[PDB]
């Protein structure tokens, strides 16, 4: 596999076009581990490879870019993924992160609490989520679409993602949501991306590239998750840390992508085509204001 | 007049043989950077490692106030370069050392302003 020198593997288009039934995920390389560079944590390696893959897509990168990162804490009380995002994003990018549990972070602002308590006045150019509930991994009951934070994420995308913006949302065999797959059809392009360092896990990042705010294609999320598991079940991915050793072209290119305010009636097919090419962001350019709802009781 | 002196407490803990603070966030980078102490992106040279700044700050990590009137942190949101020989204890290194104000390197670990 030439794939071992890539940052990871994206779900091939033909697999997206199938109509598979959902099966249990049984990875050939389950339990194997990549050899990480000395002293480098899995979460730093994983986010580095995610960002290396996002470098290959037509991301909109405006001045004063706005990025929000959900699930950014660790059981060590630090934010390794936020540290990689801050390394990757252009200097001056506004980066906000959040987690249920307290942690210390390099983000410009951090909100502690359930993601459902997070509200923002502004729209965002990029949404990253690593949220995961390990209780979903119950091999003994039916693997149905999950709600919880996925319900929040779906609404947050529809209400607070700028047109032209993108997302990368962690899923696993058991941690997934049908509506989130359906929402992937509201972007110009989408994939499920597996990092080469964590290829022994059913984890992937569901990536929606350039948001259009309306269905471009109709996706059945139950079918699409079955398609994803079928791909993983029949395509073993060789664990690899190779791409971690060449960081010379890591930083996200500062593209100066135009930001315009438009009301829904002026989004014509010419605007939709600029959005689809990563050439336009549609949102206000006012002040970024966030808050966390606090439940007050005795 | 009472103030908790966490810096002294950590130094005394280290000198008594305590294990340094762990889980400082080490970054992947080229190791062909400027080598300056505290930077907006990782700048480790061949002799350094680069770390996320908040994770190397004693006050950030211990959840205590920063020792200045404004409570501002010099590390959070930045990257700190640590000599590889000292990278087992980034918090202790940043606590014990000083940045040269003209060249931006660590005094005694890159600053050549006095030779
Ligand atoms: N509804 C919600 N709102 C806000 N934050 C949320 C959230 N749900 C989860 N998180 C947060 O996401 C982060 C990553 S999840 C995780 C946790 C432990 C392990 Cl051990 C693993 C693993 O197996 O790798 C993965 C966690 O820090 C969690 O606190
Ligand atoms: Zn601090
Ligand atoms: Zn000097």
């Amino acid at each position: 596999s030439s794939q071992a020198w890539q940052p990871g593997v994206a779900m091939p288009n033909l697999y997206k076009m199938q109509r598979m039934l959902l099966e249990k995920c049984d990875l050939q390389n389950y339990g194997d581990s990549a050899t990480l560079p000395k002293g480098i944590m899995m979460n730093v390696a994983k986010y580095t490879q995610l960002c290396q893959y996002l470098n290959t897509l037509t991301l909109a990168v405006p001045y004063n870019m706005r990025v929000i990162h959900f699930g950014a804490g660790s059981d060590k009380g630090v934010a390794p993924g936020t540290a990689v995002l801050r390394q990757w994003l252009p200097t001056g990018t506004l980066l906000v992160d959040s987690d249920l549990n307290d942690f210390v972070s390099d983000a410009d602002s951090t909100l502690i609490g359930d993601c459902a308590t997070v509200h923002t006045a502004n729209k965002w150019d990029l949404i990253i989520s690593d949220m995961y509930d390990p209780k979903t991994k119950n091999v003994t009951k039916e693997n149905d679409s999950k709600e919880g934070f996925f319900t929040y994420i779906c609404g947050f995308i529809q209400q607070k993602l700028a047109l032209g913006g993108s997302v990368a949302i962690k899923i696993t065999e058991h941690s997934w949501n049908a509506d989130l797959y359906k929402l992937m059809g509201h972007f110009a392009w989408w994939t499920a991306f597996v990092t080469n360092v964590n290829a022994s896990s059913s984890e992937a990042f569901l990536i929606g590239c350039n948001y259009l705010g309306k269905p471009r294609e109709q996706i059945d999320g139950y079918v699409m998750h079955a398609n994803y598991i079928f791909w993983r079940n029949t395509n073993p991915i060789q664990l690899s840390s190779y791409s971690l050793f060449d960081m010379s072209k890591f930083p996200l290119k500062l593209r100066g992508t135009a930001v315009m305010s438009l009301k829904e009636g002026q989004i014509n097919d010419m605007i939709l085509s600029l959005l689809s090419k990563g050439r336009l962001i549609i949102r206000e350019n006012n002040r970024v204001v966030i808050s966390s709802d606090v439940l007050v009781n005795n | 007049a009472f103030a908790v002196d966490a810096a002294k407490a950590y130094k005394d803990y280290l000198a008594s043989g305590g294990q340094p603070i762990t889980n400082c966030v080490k970054m992947l980078c080229t190791h062909t950077g400027t080598g300056q102490a505290i930077t907006v992106t990782p700048e480790a040279n061949m002799d350094q490692e680069s770390f996320g700044g908040a994770s190397c700050c004693l006050y950030c990590r211990c959840h205590i106030d920063h020792p200045n009137p404004k409570g501002f942190c010099d590390l959070k949101g930045k990257y700190v370069q640590i000599p590889t020989t000292c990278a087992n204890d980034p918090v202790g290194f940043t606590l014990k050392n000083t940045v040269c104000t003209v060249c931006g390197m660590w005094k005694g670990y890159g600053c050549s302003c006095d030779q």
